[PDB]
């Protein structure tokens, strides 16, 4: 077992991002293998626990009364294991809103049931977590092209409702991906593809956009970057590990008390961009949080 | 008005050999907590297991009105600590047992105010 087994997971190395590979089929050496989880712990509790363990090492902006929205929080079990972990990880006072296509009971402050396309919000968010996946993706009948559906919504949501300095964690797989989403990673101070050690036998990964700058810092071709991700997964077998789960002493996210300022597009210079790039500043309104779900009416 | 008593209906369903409500979300924690019954964060001790509130609430899980006036839930958004020997049925445990108003521990499983 390499020192990676003791980390919560593995991040795509910079040298793989700079390649220009063609999209190949993903063929993992350990595909299907299952990790040994602590007695009575659900896979999604373990998965979100490692994701949060990794987010702790990043320059996330963490202000008082932080605003977090979690898409795809439901399960076929009717509960939200991932939301329970986010509630445990986020500082007390943090507003947590979750949503899913199907009904479910959550520990979130507010839950919206319905297609994410029907979810509207006046205010901006500091952190967006998406674990949305369409089960129809399992029907591979043609080439692996960029998918739309909820990804179309997510790209628009990030560009319009993500606060500057805010971060994102979007779940993707070999076939559940979008080219415009990879291009948006270039609008952050830093980004990566993160694989949890408990689900290392899956093409699953979380695209992490760290510190939103609102403009393209890097020019990214989505089709090329997804091919680079598959090439990395095909050439780097990750050993399944749940070792990071046995140490929860440093788990809670530290409240950095990051400053929140309501600036206009004219008051954004290089001085401000460098503060956004270190999670030292959040730029958005600080009004009351209002969310709504559209209801289509049929006779 | 006809009130659908689900609190006793479950005690009857169990007592007559029934499958306890599963998929209660158990959390990962150090097991070095206060050991209090309901907390804002997992506070399980070496003898307990912490679970997400919503997953252990009979009313939330069955999608029915909450007894507390206004429909306010005492578990949603919190974490309930359950003795390891009773962790096979967290829902049944929260109903039967009661919380001490002084120390905030379970009566008969941690409350020593007498
Ligand atoms: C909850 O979280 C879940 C998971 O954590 C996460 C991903 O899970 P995954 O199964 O690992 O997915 P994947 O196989 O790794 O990638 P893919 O895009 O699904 O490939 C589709 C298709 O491509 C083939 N393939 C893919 N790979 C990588 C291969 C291989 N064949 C090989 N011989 N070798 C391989 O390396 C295989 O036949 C697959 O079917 O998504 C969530 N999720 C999954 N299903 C559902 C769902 N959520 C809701 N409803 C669902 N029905
Ligand atoms: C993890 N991370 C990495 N970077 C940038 O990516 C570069 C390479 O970071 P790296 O994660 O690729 O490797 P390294 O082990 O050098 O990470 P370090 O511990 O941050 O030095 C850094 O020098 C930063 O410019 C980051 N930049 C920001 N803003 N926030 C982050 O969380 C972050
Ligand atoms: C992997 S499951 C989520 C598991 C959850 N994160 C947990 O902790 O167990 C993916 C979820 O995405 C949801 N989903 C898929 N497409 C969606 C869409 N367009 N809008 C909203 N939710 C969607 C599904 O209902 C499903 O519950
Ligand atoms: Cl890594
Ligand atoms: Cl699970
Ligand atoms: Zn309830
Ligand atoms: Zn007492």
């Amino acid at each position: 077992a390499s020192s990676q087994a003791w980390q919560p997971g593995v991040a795509m190395p910079n040298l793989y991002k700079m390649q220009r590979m063609l999209l190949e089929k993903c063929d993992l050496q350990n595909y299907g293998d299952s990790a040994t989880l602590p007695k009575g712990i659900m896979m999604n509790v373990a998965k979100y626990t490692q994701l949060c363990q990794y987010l702790n090492t990043l320059t996330l902006a963490v202000p008082y009364n932080m605003r977090v929205i979690h898409f795809g929080a439901g399960s076929d079990k009717g509960v939200a294991p991932g939301t329970a972990v986010l509630r445990q990880w986020l500082p007390t006072g943090t507003l947590l809103v979750d949503s899913d296509l199907n009904d479910f009971v959550s520990d979130a402050d507010s839950t919206l049931i319905g297609d994410c396309a029907t979810v509207h919000t006046a205010n901006k968010w500091d952190l967006i977590i998406s674990d949305m996946y369409d089960p129809k993706t399992k029907n591979v009948t043609k080439e692996n092209d960029s998918k739309e559906g909820f990804f179309t919504y997510i790209c628009g949501f990030i560009q319009q409702k993500l606060a500057l300095g805010g971060s994102v964690a979007i779940k993707i797989t070999e076939h559940s991906w979008n080219a415009d989403l990879y291009k948006l990673m270039g609008h952050f101070a830093w980004w990566t593809a993160f694989v949890t050690n408990v689900n290392a036998s899956s093409s699953e990964a979380f695209l992490i956009g760290c510190n939103y700058l609102g403009k393209p810092r890097e020019q990214i071709d989505g089709y090329v970057m997804h091919a680079n991700y598959i090439f990395w997964r095909n050439t780097n077998p990750i050993q399944l590990s749940s070792y990071s789960l046995f140490d929860m002493s440093k788990f809670p996210l530290k409240l950095r008390g990051t400053a929140v300022m309501s600036l206009k597009e004219g008051q954004i210079n290089d001085m401000i961009l460098s503060l956004l790039s270190k999670g030292r500043l959040i730029i958005r309104e600080n009004n009351r949080v209002v969310i709504s779900s559209d209801v289509l009416v049929n006779n | 008005a006809f009130a659908v008593d689900a609190a006793k209906a479950y005690k009857d369903y169990l007592a007559s050999g029934g499958q306890p409500i599963t998929n209660c979300v158990k959390m990962l924690c150090t097991h070095t907590g206060t050991g209090q019954a309901i907390t804002v964060t997992p506070e399980a001790n070496m003898d307990q297991e912490s679970f997400g509130g919503a997953s252990c609430c009979l009313y939330c899980r069955c999608h029915i009105d909450h007894p507390n006036p206004k429909g306010f839930c005492d578990l949603k958004g919190k974490y309930v600590q359950i003795p390891t020997t009773c962790a096979n049925d967290p829902v049944g445990f929260t109903l039967k047992n009661t919380v001490c108003t002084v120390c905030g521990m379970w009566k008969g499983y941690g409350c020593s105010c007498d």
